[PDB]
């Protein structure tokens, strides 16, 4: 029956409660000592003859990538050491599920694979682009941050791969010298992978040496062909983003109750985030309904009212030549009690895209401000 | 004391002597008196002959040792100056020597059970689980 | 007989007592103990002699000495006495009466 | 009968007599205290014989002081009497009369010299 | 109806005195002038009557005729009476009457039911007091000799045999339904008799 | 002054107490009658009849004497001393109870003159006035509540 | 140190639940023995059932115990004021 | 005087008294009842520190006491109890009992 | 009877009756006298006068009491209970008083 | 010697009738808690006193024989006669009361205090003529009518 297929993913949900290794998506083993080998790397796990006790693997011989490994163990190991208190019963093996969901796909298709990464030929640019950076605005370390608005990428910060970053929530700025941020901010990511093509418009894998001039003028050759060829890669997003209608060159009334935490300020200020500000600044005073300001971003932003005897409310359309407006009103170290509340006039379709694969090389790196300049926090 | 048992030991000697002879002379007399041919034996008064004149050196053997006994406690007489004086010089500090040591003691107990009096406030309620 | 009981007590009570005025003043001839026992004679004569407050009862309280009839209810006819007071003050009320009304149509502003 | 008693003088008037007479550490508190309780009680309870021992010497020098006199006045009584009707005659045998004489002589003899020695001090 | 009745008959020659003596056992003392109009039965029509013993008479206050005279009073409400005789099988009480009786508003359903079956007789005209204290019509009537009949009563001579005003206690309950409350009045009654046994007395008499 | 015994009489020496020899101690008693018929023949016993034996014959004589009648629990004697002067006309005027070894009498004026004298003067007495008071005088809240729950205590 | 079925035992649902049982030639067809397995699944659910049932006292009421834990804490630094304060005493003390 | 002798006839009365019976011979002569008497007698220059080492009969002092009793007098004045007091353990008591 | 006068006067009557207690206390004092004169070794009654005291004081108690009895008139009892509690006076109309006796108010 | 049985029975009767009044008398008192009444007492009181005067009677007409009478006992003498208490029974000796009774205080001009019934005379002509004195009229005022 045709419907077979949504009723086995209806339970797309692990077993997760760890002692029984069964992930079984075509890898090789044996028991008693429960050590795994591929034609790629291998990998050993010495767990006690109840529980789990240590973990280590092999990246079995690539090539350089093999100083990449010794840090593998430190993220997978540490999905499966439990004892923040005590859990014999409580340890769901989704997240190791989903780390180590990455590696099989790239072991199942080498060809004598995980050697063409390009990070090692991307850091220059990240190396340089500070460089460009000799004004001194005196702020030792923000540029770090500064940096999300053209480029940035790690490996293996978070999760058990290579990535990137955009636009951090902050932006501008703290003692704190614990990690509570750590666990609150959401830089969001860019993952990266391998998987089988089907439409012959792609191409495919080129095995690189460089892509990348010896002097950064930001030029960008490529590479070039014939590893007897190839099947090449994708790469998909963390928390998908719904663009509008656009798909170029690959009534409601409802409301809520909040409460916001003024201490001490300016005359009257906003209740959403802090960028509010320097966007709504025609000069010094002035704010007799602009109705004009700019709120830069790769695409702009859109108008600004305010009363007198001053109950505030507001209106943003989006004009990146796509003009589409809504809107919203607003009634009155503690809670104030405010009245949100959000009026749309028109209405279109929105994509929500999650991933598509590029064919090569500048293909992702050319629309992260399309990407950036689509945030629609909304606090709730 | 001594003095006392003596004399009366001495005096019940005679008591003794009355109890042993007349006793034996009711123990009739079957001696050769000078009566008649008539021995005498039933109005001028067989009983025992042991003792007429056998028991002269009979029985008075069982009382020899008695009258002996009395020269026991001649020896143990206190015999030494008649004035007696110096036992009593020597012993009248007794009267106040005991005294003296007492006091100390005498307060004794009371304090030193009042050093621990001084804390059964305390000593005493501590006792509150 | 709530009255003559007065009769069967002061003679029997104290004529009985005078004539114990003989048994003391017996001649005395003939006996020594005699007089151990005629003490007790005089003294009960005069614990007898002293019956007096059974006396005393039956002198006050008589029979009522402060109320003596069957009371009847009849009806007085003296009210008028306080009628006269009370006619005067009718008829004077009604002064102050009048002299209030006059206050009610002595505004005037415009009208007659 | 009995001689009723001479009560002369009785009374209550007597002003003449007052007139003329106008003419984890605790442990050491423990043991201290039991130790000074001890060694108190003991030493009390111990060396109060003392009064014994004295009420035994002046016992002793009492009852040797005059006593002896009277024992050495009343002995020879004894035997100043036991020669009742003791003649030289050898009237019966009275053999029992010789033999008791020579017996209460030796301990009259004992005792004599026993008293003359007893008094060493003047 | 249903009621215990006593009475007990005493000599004027001592109604000052009685009356006296029975000030106290509350309230002063109401006269009361009355007359009545016995009449009798001719037809024998009786669905609810019974004729024969329980002929109908008519009471009338004459209130003011006492101090007036003459009686003419129909408009206070003349109430008719038809009871049962004297009713024997007891004795520790007294008499208990049944005596059916109303009064209407000037109706002249008498004459309608005179026009019916009866006519008036002779009748007579009596004087009371009425000492009402507590519970117990406490009075003492007397029937002065009327020879008139529903009039004045000028002679008002004496009446019967017990010459004299004849007294009367009455506790009306025409619901005997209730025998814990005829067993009350009975005890009451009682107590009653023994605390003034002490001058009045009283038993079944000869009218 | 005959109420109660005294001993002046301590001497048993006269004589053996029996029937021969009783009377010696009336013979020697407190009292003596110093006139009587064996007073005037046998204080001449001298030499003479000396014995109960020979005084029992003195009736014989004309004056006044004595006779025994009792011998009575274990010791019981009575005199029944008589004035026999004249013949055959004795006169008693007194006996004497021995027992106890002294003499006793007492005349029966006792058993009414001694229980008058008590029975009036004790119970005379009881007319203390017992209690005085009367119209004249002949005839004499939170803690008055804690009754009314004695009974509920027990109840519950 | 739980003597119950193991954590891992205690699988909270068939890790192949289909067991490759897609309907076309490649299908576990072991109906009746799949039913066997999931009896065996049933009867290891009641042995961790008693086991359970049998393992933890659960005191009084998820609370209540609590409530006692606290009574119990409060006791215990009375208790040790007590030691404390005579041991203060006992060395104020023994001074002579 | 009507009575020579004056110093030991003083004191062998106040040292008679050593058995009870004689004393209740004189309470039945009633002297007792005589508050000169009684007055009198509360006569004790015996028992003060001087005018004592001459007593010789040191048994006579308890009977001091029980005499300035005031009740025990009548009590004694019983013959059947002035007979009880007849008897006393001189053994036992070897050592004066008080 | 009233012979002389009526001279009931029952209100003041009682003077009679309140004083009589003297006479009767006298009696002690006329009795006392005879055991005095009777004890000292004295004329028979030249001394005493008081065998007469006595009667005389007596036949006067008998005497006033008997003439009490008779102005007196109520055969024992008669309407037995409670003589008047049977009663009931006037202190409606005197509290009434108050409308005539104050309120000249106006004045 | 006969003759004087019906005597002594007499005084035994009358003994007895004295011990029962008494015997009475006691349990009477007991069997109320207070007072039972005064006048119970008064009769009580005057009861004995009837028979105490018999006794005194019955002792003057014929004490001079009593006086005569010496022990001469019969029908259970010689028998009981061992229990001492026959001296209890004769105790001739008087009570403290009977001692304290004083002649004393009375000796003072004693030895007359007889020859006194002229008082009974008076006291009869005084009660005879009282007797004859009922005239209800004036209480011996003897004056004008009222």
């Amino acid at each position: 029956e045709e419907v077979i297929h949504i009723l086995s993913k209806s339970k797309g949900l692990v077993s997760e409660a760890g002692l029984e290794r069964l992930a079984r998506s075509l890898e090789l083993e044996f028991m008693w000592k429960r050590t795994l080998i591929v034609a790629g790397s291998a990998l050993e796990l010495l767990v006690e003859f109840s529980q789990d006790v240590v973990q280590s693997v092999t990246l079995n011989f690539p090539d350089i990538v093999t100083k990449h490994a010794q840090k593998a163990g430190e993220i997978l190991f540490n999905d499966l050491r439990l004892a923040p208190g005590q859990s014999p019963l409580t340890k769901s093996l989704a997240r190791f599920a989903a780390n180590f969901e990455r590696l099989a796909v790239l072991d199942k298709l080498s060809i004598l694979e995980a050697v063409a990464d390009v990070y090692e030929s991307l850091a220059r640019l990240h190396a340089w682009e500070l460089q460009k950076l000799r004004e001194d605005p005196s702020l030792a370390g923000k540029d770090d941050e500064y940096l999300e608005n053209l480029v940035l990428c790690t490996k293996s910060g978070k999760p058990a791969m290579n990535d990137r970053g955009r636009v951090g929530l902050a932006l501008d700025y703290e003692a704190e010298v614990a990690s509570w941020i750590a666990d609150n901010e959401r830089t969001w990511s860019i993952l990266i992978g391998c998987a089988p093509l089907r439409d012959l418009s792609i191409n495919p894998v080129r095995i690189s040496d460089k892509w990348i001039g010896p002097n950064v003028k930001t030029s960008l050759p490529d590479g070039l062909h014939t590893g007897e060829p190839i099947i090449d890669w994708l790469d998909p997003e963390p928390t998908f983003i719904p663009a509008t209608d656009q798909q170029q060159q690959q009534p409601n009334a409802d409301t809520t109750t909040s409460k916001p935490t003024p201490n001490a300020k300016a005359s009257h200020k906003k209740l959403d985030d802090f960028e509010a500000f320097l966007a709504k600044h025609s000069s010094h005073s002035g704010p007799i309904s602009n109705m004009t300001p700019s709120q830069h971003q790769p695409s702009s932003d859109l108008s600004i009212d305010v009363t007198l005897r001053p109950k505030l409310q507001i209106v943003f359309p989006l004009h990146a030549t796509s003009k589409e407006e809504v809107k919203g009103k607003i009634a009155h170290e503690e809670g104030d009690q405010m009245e949100g509340v959000k009026t749309e006039g028109d209405e279109d379709g929105e994509e929500k895209k999650r991933r598509r694969p590029q064919p090569g090389d500048l293909a992702r790196a050319l629309e992260v401000l399309e990407d950036v300049g689509k945030w629609a926090e909304f606090v709730r | 004391d001594r003095l006392t048992q003596l004399q009366e030991a001495m005096d019940e000697l005679l008591e003794m002597f009355l109890s042993a002879f007349f006793w034996v002379e009711r123990h009739h007399d079957l001696k050769t008196f000078g009566p008649n041919d008539k021995i005498p034996d039933l109005k001028a008064d067989t009983k025992s002959p042991e003792e007429y004149k056998a028991g002269q050196l009979q029985l008075a053997r069982d009382i020899i040792v008695k009258e002996q006994q009395i020269e026991y406690l001649i020896s143990t007489l206190p015999g030494l100056d008649n004035s007696e004086r110096e036992q009593i010089q020597l012993l009248r500090e007794l009267e106040d020597d005991l005294v003296t040591a007492e006091a100390q003691r005498q307060e004794a107990l009371k304090e030193r059970d009042e050093v621990l009096g001084k804390l059964d406030a305390l000593l005493r309620g501590l006792e509150r689980p | 007989e709530r009255k003559n009981i007065l009769i069967a007590s002061i003679m029997t009570s104290y004529r009985d007592l005078i004539t114990h005025a003989t048994s003391p003043i017996t001649s005395a001839t003939a006996s020594p103990g005699h007089a151990g026992y005629s003490s007790m004679a005089l003294s009960t004569a005069i614990h007898a002699a002293v019956k007096y407050t059974e006396d005393l009862l039956s002198l006050t309280r008589t029979l009522r000495e402060a109320l003596w009839v069957v009371g009847p209810l009849t009806g007085p006819g003296e009210k008028d006495a306080q009628a006269e007071e009370g006619m005067a003050k009718d008829a004077e009320v009604v002064w102050d009466v009048l002299n209030e009304m006059r206050d009610r149509e002595r505004e005037r502003m415009m009208a007659a | 009968l009995w001689p009723d008693p001479p009560a002369f003088w009785k009374p209550e008037n007597i002003e003449r007599y007052n007139a003329l007479k106008q003419t984890r550490l605790a442990p050491a508190s423990e043991t201290t205290s039991d130790s000074k309780h001890f060694d108190r009680g003991f030493e009390l309870k111990k060396l109060a014989k003392s009064l014994l021992v004295n009420y035994l010497e002046l016992m002793g020098i009492m009852s040797i002081n005059p006593a002896h006199a009277s024992e050495k006045v009343q002995d020879i009584k004894t035997i100043v009497l036991n020669f009742h009707h003791i003649l030289n005659e050898y009237i019966q045998l009275m053999q029992d009369h010789l033999d008791a004489k020579r017996n209460e002589t030796a301990a009259v003899r004992a005792v004599v010299d026993k008293a003359k020695r007893l008094i060493e001090g003047l | 109806p249903y009621e215990i009745f006593l009475a007990g008959v005493v000599s004027d020659n001592k109604a000052r005195a009685v009356l006296g003596g029975f000030t106290e056992m509350i309230r002063g003392f109401p006269t009361i002038k009355e007359l009545l109009k016995e009449r009798g039965p001719q037809e024998l029509h009786n669905i609810l009557v019974r004729q024969p013993d329980a002929i109908l008479g008519p009471a009338q206050a004459g209130a003011e005729a006492a101090p007036h005279g003459t009686v003419s009073g129909g408009k206070p409400h003349i109430l008719r009476w038809s009871d049962i005789p004297d009713p024997p099988n007891q004795r520790i009480p007294p008499f208990i009457t049944q005596r059916k009786i109303i009064e209407i508003p000037d109706q002249r359903a008498p004459r309608i039911l005179a026009a019916s079956k009866f006519r008036n007789k002779s009748d007579l005209v009596e004087e009371s007091y009425h000492w009402w204290f507590n519970d117990v019509e406490y009075s003492m009537v007397r029937t002065l000799d009327p020879s008139p009949q529903t009039t004045d009563q000028v002679p008002s001579l004496a009446g019967l045999e017990p010459i004299g005003d004849f007294w009367l206690l009455y506790v009306r309950m025409r619901v005997e339904a209730t025998p814990d409350r005829m067993q009350q009045a009975h005890n009451q009654l009682q107590q009653i008799r023994d605390q003034l046994l002490g001058v009045f007395e009283f038993k079944v008499w000869d009218r | 002054l005959d109420e109660i015994q005294w001993h002046t009489n301590p001497a048993v020496v006269g004589g053996s107490i029996h029937d021969n020899s009783v009377l010696f101690y009336f013979r020697e008693s407190p009292f003596y009658d110093k006139t009587s018929n064996n007073e005037v023949l046998y204080q001449q016993g001298l030499h003479n009849q000396t014995m109960m034996q020979f005084l029992e014959t003195l009736r014989e004589m004309s004056g006044l004497e004595f006779v025994v009648a009792q011998e009575t629990g274990t010791g019981v004697w009575v005199i029944n001393k008589q004035t026999r002067r004249k013949e055959d006309e004795i006169s008693v005027h007194g006996t004497y109870f021995l027992v106890g070894e002294n003499v006793y009498m007492a005349a029966p004026t006792l058993a009414d003159i001694i229980s008058m004298r008590l029975a009036s003067a004790s119970s005379s007495i009881s007319r203390l006035l017992p209690i005085a008071a009367s119209v004249q005088s002949w005839s004499p809240p939170d803690p008055r509540w804690l009754e009314e729950t004695l009974m509920i205590h027990e109840f519950f | 140190a739980i003597i119950k079925k193991l954590r891992a035992a205690q699988q909270q649902q068939a890790a192949n639940p289909s067991s490759q049982a897609a309907a076309g030639g490649p299908g576990t067809t072991g109906a009746p023995g799949s039913q066997p397995s999931s009896s065996g699944p049933n009867a290891t659910a009641a042995g961790g059932a008693i086991g359970t049932t049998s393992l933890p006292s659960s005191a009084t009421t998820g609370p209540t115990p609590s409530n006692a834990l606290h009574s119990v804490k409060e006791l215990p630094a009375t208790t040790d004021p007590i030691k404390h304060k005579l041991q203060r005493a006992r060395a104020a003390v023994r001074l002579l | 005087h009507g009575g020579h002798t004056r110093f030991e006839l003083e004191l062998e009365f106040v040292q008679a008294l050593s058995n009870p019976e004689y004393v209740n011979w004189l309470a039945s002569r009633k002297y007792l009842m005589n508050p000169a008497f009684v007055a009198y007698l509360d006569l004790q220059y015996w028992s003060r520190p001087p005018y004592l080492k001459y007593l010789t009969y040191p048994t006579a002092l308890r009977m001091l006491q029980l005499l300035q009793s005031e009740r025990f007098r009548q009590e004694i004045l019983v013959p059947d109890v002035a007979w009880q007091l007849r008897l006393e353990g001189m053994k036992a008591a070897v050592l004066w009992h008080k | 009877p009233v012979d002389i006068h009526k001279p009931f006067t029952p209100a003041e009557r009682i003077q009679q009756l309140g004083e009589i207690d003297n006479d009767i206390a006298s009696l002690l004092q006329h009795l006392s006298a005879a055991l005095k004169a009777l004890a000292t070794p004295d004329p028979v009654t030249a001394f005493k006068t008081a065998q007469n005291d006595f009667f005389r004081t007596i036949d006067r108690i008998d005497k006033h009491l008997t003439r009490q009895i008779y102005a007196l008139e109520e055969a024992g009892i008669i309407t037995l209970k409670s003589g008047t509690g049977s009663g009931a006076g006037t202190v409606g109309a005197g509290a009434t008083e108050e409308q005539a006796q104050q309120l000249p108010q106006p004045q | 010697a006969p003759e004087e049985l019906k005597q002594l029975e007499l005084l035994r009767n009358r003994f007895a009738q004295l011990q029962s009044s008494l015997t009475s008398l006691a349990g009477n008192l007991i069997r109320t808690e207070p007072l039972p009444t005064y006048e119970s007492l008064q009769a009580s009181a005057s009861i004995l006193q009837q028979n105490l005067r018999s006794i005194q009677e019955l002792m003057t007409e014929n004490s001079d024989i009593f006086k005569r009478i010496a022990i001469h006992p019969s029908t259970n003498f010689p028998g009981r006669t061992q229990e001492h208490m026959l001296l209890q029974l004769l105790r001739k000796k008087l009570e403290p009361e009977v001692e304290s009774w004083v002649e004393e205080a009375r000796e003072t001009a004693r030895a007359f205090n007889e020859q006194w019934a002229d008082m009974l005379e008076t006291f009869q002509h005084s009660l005879h003529h009282y007797v004859t004195v009922q005239l209800k009229k004036q209480y011996t005022v003897e004056e004008q009518e009222m």
